[PDB]
């Protein structure tokens, strides 16, 4: 449970952040 | 050691007179003959299971067996490295091994 | 001890002195 | 952050194994014959209540993991197999709950029962182990005030179960006083007066014989009319010089004292020792720290020590210097020799509670806890939310 | 004799029980005998008699 | 490498096919387990006593060999125990990772330093030193089908007949069976010795 | 002392207390008319004999007392030979004033 | 109600004899594979394997 | 050949092995025991039986 429960918000979450996080501002 | 044990017993029982018995009042052993048949049937459990993911994203029945003879010629070649280095197999392994 | 009294069998280890307890005629004793 | 800590502290949380301890104590000074009509009538309800369950069970008495003596006994309960018992009802936790809570209706013992852990080369009982290591630098039989708060005053349970003592309570014994002087003066040598005493009441063992092919042993005793009663203790006859026989009573007499039938030495001071498991429905850390509100009432010079399986709880502990704060702190480097940058590789180390967010929520809702196998799950799920957000900023990397 | 008297008197004797096993049917009372113990003081080595 | 074993399907499949069956005889040879070694190591000693009392082996057997293995390296807690139907267990663990057989010997050498301090009738049988872990494995024997065999004979067979060839094979290490064999009981009437004057020595 | 005598007053003793050897194949033993006996045990093919040596000895000074006092000062013996000689010295030159 | 046993030199050869049969298969199958790792393919190794 | 001249001794000639530090004599060896609790002289008799 400990990691099915860790995989399902590491999923529908991080799709969204990692390209949010590339795109971050301070990489000129 | 509990096989060796129980033949240990079934070698010198006739010698023994017929007026007595042996019993097993307390034993561990069925608990480990049970705990590896079960993550075997877990193992069995995610060989084929992972399978369908892959026969539906594909779907084509010549492309989806790929992986699934890459899995089981993996997961083996673990069972010689960690016999390598002294480890024994259990379910600790195992549970690894279901996660991979 | 005097006659009439009533000496505690089973149940010393649950009790200290000083406590309401209730009474049961004991079935450890020969008689 | 406050759900981390939120959660309880735990390790292996157990099996059911199909195997069950019970253990009791008849009062102190009480012979086996008073033992065995409770082990005798504690064996006979598992076998018609509790038939469900229990497949066999084999009582010793005589022994039992508190210690040694006439006044204890054990039961090895072994139950029935994995499929031949369904429902939950059927596991070791609610097959030991009810038949505890029975066990109160047997006045003459403090019986008890309980499962072992997961584990079996450690440890014997499911639940924590606490030493009462008493270094108050005390005399060896002045340290009773240790004993007095071990009784109650270190079983004051809010929320624990089956709290029970490890050593047992000393009981009366019976001190035999002979003068040498009128002994002596009636010819009897003391020695004799020795041999007679280790001869007739303890046993003494001989010499070797040989039957059936193999060597045994011959041991010497009085019999057992002989030695039931003080007043047997004025049956026996010693020789003196002259060649006739004084009784013992002529020149010994008895009293009663008060002694302990065991005695320790645990890391230089006799300690006491007590078992314990948490109630059913909290986990194993917070009844770790509900004995602390119990153990800061005490005297000078004790203290309490975790060991056995409990020391785990208290020299791991949680490994916030090693665990998730080094593993995690060299995937910065070896993602910084495959991306050539230093922010990217930050980037993806950010994503990081993304995963464990869940892990928590997971364990919350079905109520588990803080173990070894919530550990080793959250260093899957590292790596878990680094390989979503690595396969996904490769492409964004290569093709700007 | 100094010496054999020390060693017959100053002892640790193996007493027994007062209810050991094998016991008769129906006994009640168990407790352990308490018999020659060792000498502590200089005092209880001075009343060894000679 | 890449472009070498994409053109080469067969030196492709050969490698796989040999690391396969490297692993696929090994799991005929490896013990199979449930768990693996988690127990810290321990070694215990024990002695009995005729007819003794708690305290005639509290004070002289216990603390004097106690102390001389505080100094053995790799070491979690020490114990003792002493009991009133004359028993002891100066039980004493390590930390885990040692060597056992030279965790065991470091103590060996070690309660050497306090060897002649035992009276005779216990020396006769002697400090049995084992490698006991604190656990059972399983347990073994019943009672005769057809009544007629008590809780004794049934002791002498398992320790005179089924003992020997059960101590001798692999895994075990210790054994703690209730019971124990024949002796030859000797059964004093105190007033049938004085009437022919005797004693019992 | 003869073969019976030995054999039910040394050899059993020992080869009772004999429990609990790691690696232990099997235990053969023989007892002579002349007082004297061998219990020559061999242990799995692959251990290194030092520990085996000290592991026999630590049960064997368990049964040392046990063993009556006519032979506790002869000396018991514990080696590791292998089972055969290497070689042989010694000779008179012969002057007829030193026999055997 | 008397038994027997083997030791000796003639002890190893009860637990498993000259495996000369057990092996002889497997040294077939890795020297097969090893010189299908030399020509590629499969009637061709095999052909020369005997 | 010529040992058996002899009358009065049962001479015995052989050789030990290649290798030494197994047997000493060429070729078997086995151990008949009892296991009940038989006698010795029962034992002997199944030895000349063998």
């Amino acid at each position: 449970t400990g990691v099915i429960g860790g995989m399902v918000t590491a999923t529908v979450l991080a799709i969204f952040w990692v390209p949010l996080f590339y795109v971050a501002v301070s990489t000129l | 050691t509990a096989k060796a044990i129980r033949q240990t017993i079934a070698n010198l029982e006739p010698f023994m007179p017929q007026g007595m018995k042996v019993v097993y009042p307390y034993d561990t052993t069925p608990v480990v003959s049970a705990s590896i048949h079960e993550v075997v049937k877990t193992l069995g459990e995610a060989i084929l299971l992972v399978f369908l993911v892959m026969y539906l994203f594909l779907q084509n029945f010549r492309a989806t067996l790929i992986p699934t003879i890459a899995v089981p010629v993996v997961l083996l070649g673990t069972f010689g490295v960690l016999a390598a280095f002294g480890f024994s197999i259990n379910t600790l392994t195992m549970f690894g091994m279901v996660l991979a | 001890l005097n006659a009439g009294d009533k000496i505690i069998t089973e149940g010393l280890q649950f009790v200290q002195p000083g406590v309401e307890v209730k009474t049961v005629p004991a079935k450890n004793v020969a008689s | 952050i406050w759900m981390f800590t939120r959660i309880p502290t735990a390790f292996l949380p157990d099996e059911d194994q199909g195997v069950l301890f019970a253990q009791v104590q008849t009062p102190p000074g009480s012979s086996a014959e008073r033992t065995q009509v409770v082990v005798d009538s504690m064996r006979e309800y598992l076998l018609e209540k509790e038939s469900s369950s229990v497949s066999s069970v084999f009582t010793v008495t005589g022994f039992n993991f508190a210690g040694r003596g006439q006044s204890s006994g054990m039961a090895f309960i072994m139950l029935k197999p994995w499929e031949e018992r369904p429902g939950g009802e059927n596991s070791v936790f609610e097959l030991a709950k009810r038949a505890q809570m029975h066990f109160f209706s047997f006045k003459d013992a403090m019986v008890f029962a309980f499962a072992p852990p997961s584990v079996l080369e450690l440890g014997n009982a499911t639940g924590f182990d606490l030493f009462l290591q008493d270094q108050a630098g005390v005399g060896h039989e002045v340290l009773l005030q240790a004993r007095n708060k071990f009784l109650m005053l270190a079983a004051q349970n809010p929320a624990l179960q089956r709290v029970r003592p490890n050593g047992m309570s000393d009981e009366p014994q019976y001190k035999l006083e002979i003068d040498d002087e009128k002994a002596s003066a009636l010819g009897v040598s003391l020695a004799d007066i020795n041999s007679t005493v280790s001869i007739a009441w303890g046993s003494s063992y001989v010499n070797d014989f040989i039957d059936r092919g193999r060597v045994k042993r011959v041991y010497l005793q009085g019999r057992p009319d002989a030695r039931m009663n003080p007043d047997d203790l004025s049956k026996w006859y010693v020789r003196n010089d002259k060649g006739e026989m004084v009784p013992f009573n002529a020149f010994a007499t008895g009293k009663w004292e008060y002694g302990s039938p065991k005695l320790e030495r645990y890391n230089g001071v006799p300690a006491m020792e007590i078992l314990g498991e948490p109630a059913p429905g909290l986990s194993s850390g917070d009844a770790m720290a509900a004995v602390e509100e119990i153990v800061k009432q005490l005297p000078k010079g004790v203290g309490y020590s975790w060991t056995g399986l409990s020391y785990e709880e208290r020299l791991s502990g949680s490994q916030a210097p090693a665990l998730y704060a080094l593993s995690l702190l060299v995937v910065f480097l070896c993602l910084a020799a495959l991306y050539e940058s230093w922010s990217i590789p930050f980037s993806v180390m950010l994503v990081v509670p993304l995963g464990v967010i869940g892990a928590l929520l997971a364990t919350s809702m079905r109520g588990l806890s803080n173990d070894v196998f919530f550990q080793v799950g959250l260093l899957t799920t590292i790596g878990l939310s680094a390989k979503n957000a690595i396969l996904i900023v490769e492409f964004a990397k290569e093709l700007h | 004799d100094v010496s054999s008297a020390i060693q017959a008197q100053n002892v640790q004797i193996s007493s027994g029980q007062l209810g050991g096993l094998p016991a008769v049917k129906g006994q009640q009372l168990n407790a352990t005998i308490i018999g020659k113990t060792r000498l502590q003081t200089a005092e209880q080595f001075e009343n060894i008699l000679l | 490498m890449s472009k070498f074993f994409i053109d080469r399907p067969i030196f492709a499949w050969v490698i796989a096919l040999v690391i396969m069956l490297a692993g696929g005889l090994s799991i005929l040879s490896l013990p199979v387990n449930q768990y693996p070694a988690i127990a810290p190591p321990a070694i215990a000693v024990q002695v009995s006593y005729p007819g003794a009392s708690a305290e005639t082996v509290q004070d002289t057997v216990v603390q004097v060999i106690e102390q001389q293995m505080n100094g053995i390296d790799n070491l979690r807690y020490i114990s003792s125990e002493s009991n009133s139907d004359g028993s002891m267990t100066i039980t004493v663990t390590f930390e885990q990772g040692t060597d056992p057989d030279i965790a065991q010997v470091q103590v060996q050498n070690k309660l050497q330093l306090a060897t002649p301090l035992l009276p005779q009738e216990v020396q006769r049988q002697g400090i049995r030193v084992t490698k006991a872990v604190k656990n059972f494995l399983m347990v073994v024997g019943v009672v005769s089908t057809d009544g007629s065999m008590t809780k004794e004979d049934l002791s002498n067979y398992i320790v005179s007949n089924i003992q020997d060839p059960l101590s001798r094979t692999k895994g075990v290490g210790d054994f703690q069976v209730f019971g124990s064999q024949y002796s030859m009981r000797i059964w004093l009437d105190p007033a049938k010795l004085n009437s022919y004057q005797l004693t019992p020595g």
